[PDB]
């Protein structure tokens, strides 16, 4: 049973730093590319960042690429998003998504609507 | 209320996990350690069925164990005589991307379907001698990924709209809808008694459905990625499942748990098709590479390899009497192995 | 076994007829080029399909449009009527001549999603050898947005601040440098994704187009001509 | 109220599939092994039988 | 009255060494090529048929070489008899001209697929390639059939058993006409065809610039060096073959003995240069291509 549980969030004043975490189970997690995706209220799922299997090849969306550093702990089987500088537009539900297949460079996550290998999300209000 | 319902669902999942763990005492490998290995089973390409223009996406044997139907995304359904390598029929399809084909157990009809979200039923035994579209089943909102003839009047079709459907072909209406899958349903397998069928989807879970009721009897969540292939064990009390996580898994319906995992360290490609031999001792699974591994289904040992396809093995089917295995690949070639 | 021989001869005759029809179908199939229309459903694909049709549709399932440039037949497929999950039904287009990727260049909010989709197409196992004809549509809207300046790309793409227009850029007459820089930055994002990987087995052909642009058929014809020229050169060991 | 309805349906499905009779995996494995053993001789794919007995050659 | 052949060492030492090197290289090259084409390639396309036929012709040329090497190393003395000499020279020449005509077929197929990649995609049939290959082989065999008659073994004043590639002195006058016909029909017209096709391919690849698609200068360089290799390896060969036939018919007098001795040496040098084709062709057509290397593990 593939499971992605997100923790961290809640109310944070603008300019604050917040560390979202996601515990992964049901898969190796050391051979999957991981993503952080975002759904703003009334906007739809939007890809925020992703990190490759080895932990390198990190990439961010332009709206956060100066912040929101993504990290991956394969030994602890967890994903992390450190949002150092926070803005009111960052208020959204943050989901941790897994790329559908292990050893692939493509990232065909169906952000909008339903995606199987996505967490329940954590609400971050700024 | 959403938090309470989610917590109740988590508690129910923990309860079923605990029940499965309590029922799990031995292991299939531990029990079959005393069973002699099946040996190096090597099959030979006794027929090569060529004539398709584009990649072969689907395959199905006839009940007579001689006639084959193959679907090619050039827009063709070719009925082959596998014994004499001749092409019995060539049916042009309105939509080229047909991802599934079915052969009726009576052999009178052949099914196909794909990106048009339509199951096309073709009468192979028309009076005038041609092949006509006897039925055009519509009602799925996603691509038709699998279809299996329950009989000449009923067909079960799995679709990319995360639903399966039992159709009455005579009325052309979706008599029963099977819902619960979260991802695209990619595979479908009728039980030998046809009272049940298991469907594997892209949510990394397989579901057992009662045809006469429409309710999902059980769910199996052993795999890690999208399930591409699924096949019932010859006994009907188990089924194998191939996924994009480069593993196959055997689930027993009564044990309600994984029994065995068929995987190797050197295979990192997804499984496109799975099948069982007559006794179920051998599980044949084609991969994204040019190969089809045959596994000792009781020992989890890779008994043998079928190689000879230039592109990825797309479809795999063991004939009804078990004499041969048809593997169709993306190189537009279908090979009979014996 | 005279009757058995007669049945065998009848089967051989039927197989020969089927093989003749299959050779004719092979000729027709190889003579025509299949194009996969991709991109966000909110801007570009339907208008391009309608423009090709003016130069044949179908709500049920795929929207198919057959057009002809010079004497060459192109069959373009916009895959509608499908769920938002693209990862499975897109493997069936592994053998198309080209993927025509239409991007609403004026929509900076959806530009990153288009870039992610382009990256997935480029790096997919079954689309590694397929070239992409990149249609950066709505160039008039992009010019209007750049001139008005209500929203800036640096808000959505911070690297645009340090971007300088390429030396090989060919601005149209009456086009201000700001529109040219924005347009070529948007193009260069996709081109950077395209050149990051591929090993030369596929190429990306970017074009700036609009709704009133009637040259899209010729652009697709020329890009497919180059695609099949490269395929021939690889086949001829000329590379 | 769509999310709560979906959650309620999932909870109902989990309740339905939780109260089923599960046999021990030892019994299921023994049954599958016995079926494979009882039908091994009828399986043509276990051995490469010469053309004198099988089709396709 | 016959010339003394002062420069005979070229036929005695240079030719055996060149033929030995050509055997050593081309045998391996064409064996690898045919192995890849038969047991490793796809069900084949139109161009693959021509490439396999060219590789086979080069391989048979290389297999014909060793008897010629033994013949040349012995001061042009033949041991295997008249019939064996006729068969060896006939096989040599059919392989050479079949390789030339299959190079022409490859060039024409490449011209169609490069200048007209879209218009030719329907006309690219494997069965047409098979028919054209069979026609090319049949035409080569028919046109080199007179070699089976002309290549008679003779005896000279030095008591040496010579195996005439061309003919004996009795039939030299008619063999000049036959050789002119073979050169014009089976080399000159193919030479013009290959030169024009590859020049048009160069023009297309330069003016189109391969658009912006992968357009590595390797493709243009190969398309330029293939015709130059063909020319500098076959034009001197045929020119000096006709010149040597004329010098054996005419000349043979003290007034022009030096000219005859010089043209004979140049003819031997060009005979070696033409043999170099059976080695250059597998490298330029298979080893120099990235697709063949990728299929080569
Ligand atoms: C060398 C002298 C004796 C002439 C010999 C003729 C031979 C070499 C020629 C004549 C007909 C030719 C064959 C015609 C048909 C085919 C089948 C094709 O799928 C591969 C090439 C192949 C196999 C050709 C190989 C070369 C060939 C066999
Ligand atoms: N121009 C020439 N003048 C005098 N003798 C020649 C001339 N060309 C060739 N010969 C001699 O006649 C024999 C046959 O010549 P030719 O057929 O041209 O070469 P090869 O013997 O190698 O086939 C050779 O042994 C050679 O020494």
């Amino acid at each position: 049973q593939v499971q992605l549980q997100e923790s961290g969030g809640g109310l944070v004043q603008p300019g604050g730093s917040l560390r979202l975490s996601c515990a992964a189970s049901g898969f190796t997690f050391s051979n999957y590319k991981m993503n952080w995706v975002r759904q703003a209220p009334g906007k739809g799922l939007e890809w925020v960042s992703d990190i490759s299997q080895s932990g390198a090849s990190i990439s961010y969306t332009g709206s956060v690429k100066g912040r929101f550093t993504i990290s991956r702990d394969n030994a602890k089987n967890t994903l992390y998003l450190q949002m150092n500088s926070l803005k009111p537009e960052d208020t959204a539900v943050y989901y941790c998504a897994r790329c559908p297949a292990p050893f692939t460079r493509d990232c065909f996550d169906v952000t909008s609507t339903t995606y199987a290998y996505r967490g329940q999300g954590t609400q971050v209000t700024v | 209320e959403l938090d309470q319902l989610r917590q109740e669902a988590e508690q129910l999942k923990n309860q079923i996990r605990d029940a499965r763990k309590a029922c799990a005492d031995a292991t299939l490998s531990q029990i079959t350690n005393n069973i002699d290995p099946v040996g190096r089973i090597q099959m030979r390409t006794r027929r090569t069925l060529r004539g398709h223009l584009a990649k072969i996406y689907a395959m199905h044997w006839g009940t007579d164990s001689r006639l084959l139907v193959s679907a090619s995304q050039d827009g063709k359904l070719i009925i082959w005589d596998s014994y004499t390598t001749n092409k019995v029929h060539a049916i042009p399809l309105r939509s080229s991307w047909v991802m599934t084909c079915a052969y009726a157990p009576s052999g009178n009809y052949v099914a196909c379907g794909g990106l048009d979200n339509i199951c096309s039923i073709y009468n192979l035994k028309t009076r005038e001698g041609n092949v006509r579209v006897s039925r055009e089943l519509a009602g799925h909102t996603g691509y038709l990924s699998c279809c299996r003839f329950l009989d000449d009047n009923q067909i079960v079709t799995s679709s990319g709209d995360t639903t399966c459907a039992l159709w009455d072909i005579e009325t052309g209406q979706q008599t029963t809808t099977f819902t619960g899958h979260t991802g695209d349903v990619m595979s479908l397998s009728l039980a030998p008694d046809t009272r049940l069928f298991v469907s594997g989807a892209c949510d990394a879970s397989a579901k057992l459905w009662d045809v006469r009721e429409g309710m999902c009897r059980q769910t199996f969540t052993g795999h890690e990625s999208d399930i591409n292939a699924i096949c019932f064990f010859p006994n009907g009390n188990a089924f194998a499942t191939g996924s994009d996580d480069a593993t196959c898994r055997l689930f027993d319906l009564r044990a309600d748990q994984e029994l065995m995992t068929y995987s190797h360290d050197n295979i990192i490609c997804g499984i496109t098709s799975v099948s069982f031999s007559k006794s179920g001792r051998l599980l044949l699974a084609g991969y994204d590479d040019f190969n089809c591994n045959v596994w000792d289904a009781l020992k989890a040992d890779r008994a043998g390899v079928l190689a000879g396809h230039d592109n990825r093995v797309s479809c795999l089917g063991v004939t009804d009497d078990g004499m041969a295995v048809a593997t169709g690949s993306w190189d537009s070639f279908l090979k009979i192995w014996n | 076994t005279e009757d058995q021989r007669n049945e065998e001869k009848a089967q051989r005759e039927a197989n020969k007829k089927i093989e003749k029809q299959l050779q004719k179908d092979k000729q027709v199939y190889r003579a025509t080029h299949r194009l996969l229309l991709l991109g966000a459903d909110n801007s570009g694909k339907s208008t391009i399909v309608k423009q090709m049709r003016i130069l044949s549709g179908g709500t049920s399932g795929i929207f198919e449009t057959k057009f002809q440039v010079d004497k060459v037949n192109f069959h373009m497929f916009d895959v509608g009527g499908q769920r938002d999950e693209r990862r499975k039904w897109i493997q069936c287009f592994n053998d198309v001549t080209a993927i025509i990727f239409v991007v609403d260049s004026s929509d900076y909010n959806r530009l990153q999603e288009a870039l992610n989709l382009f990256k997935s197409i480029w790096n997919n196992r079954w689309l590694r050898t397929i070239s992409v004809i990149l249609f950066l549509n709505k160039q008039d809207l992009l010019a209007e947005k750049v001139l008005a300046g209500k929203s800036k790309i640096e808000d959505y793409f911070p690297e645009f601040a340090r971007y300088t227009t390429p030396e090989d850029a060919t601005p149209e007459p009456g086009e201000d440098p700001r529109v040219t820089r924005a347009k070529y930055f948007i193009r260069d994002e996709f081109l950077r994704i395209s050149t990051a990987s591929g090993d030369g087995r596929h190429y990306c052909y970017p074009h700036f187009t609009c709704a009133v642009d009637t040259e899209n058929a010729r652009r697709i014809f020329n890009d497919c001509k180059d695609i099949i020229l490269q395929m021939n050169l690889r086949e001829y060991n000329l590379v | 109220t769509a999310s709560i309805a979906q959650a309620r349906k999932l909870v109902e499905q989990l309740k339905m599939e939780a109260n089923i009779d599960r046999i021990k995996v030892s019994k299921a494995a023994a049954d599958l092994m016995a079926y494979c053993e009882a039908h091994a001789k009828e399986d043509p794919l276990l051995t490469p039988v010469p053309a004198s007995e099988n089709p396709f050659r | 009255f016959k010339c003394a052949l002062t420069k005979t060492g070229f036929q005695f030492y240079y030719l055996p060494a060149v033929y030995i090197l050509v055997f050593i290289i081309g045998f391996l090259g064409n064996s690898v090529a045919i192995w890849m084409f038969v047991f490793h390639m796809k069900p084949w396309s139109g161009i693959s048929v021509y490439m396999f036929n060219l590789a086979l012709a080069d391989f048979l040329y290389v297999l014909t070489l060793p008897a010629l090497i033994f013949y040349y190393f012995n001061k042009t003395d033949w041991i295997f008899g008249d019939a064996m000499c006729k068969l060896q020279r006939f096989i040599f020449h059919v392989n050479l001209y079949g390789s030339i005509l299959f190079l022409t077929c490859i060039s024409a197929h490449r011209y169609s697929g490069v200048v007209y990649p879209l218009k030719s995609l329907g006309r690219l049939k494997k069965k047409n390639a098979i028919c054209i290959s069979v026609l090319v082989w049949l035409i080569v065999v028919v046109a080199i059939s007179p070699i089976l008659f002309y290549s008679g073994t003779g005896v000279r004043k030095n008591k040496t058993i010579t195996c005439y590639d061309t003919t004996s002195d009795e039939y030299l006058r008619s063999y000049f006409i036959y050789s002119m016909c073979t050169t014009v029909a089976m080399f000159c017209v193919p030479l013009v065809l290959i030169l024009g096709c590859y020049g048009l391919i160069v023009r297309a690849l330069i003016y189109k610039d391969l658009d912006n698609s992968p357009l590595r200068r390797k493709s243009i360089y190969l398309v330029i060096i293939v015709p130059t290799v063909f020319a500098v390896s076959y034009i001197p060969f045929h020119v000096m073959k006709t010149m040597n036939l004329r010098a054996r018919l005419d000349f043979q007098t003290p007034a022009m003995c030096a000219f005859n001795d010089r043209v004979y040496a140049t003819y031997q040098v060009t005979r070696g240069l033409a043999s170099l084709n059976s080695c250059v062709d597998p490298i330029l057509y298979f080893l120099a291509g990235d697709t063949f290397r990728r299929r080569l593990s």
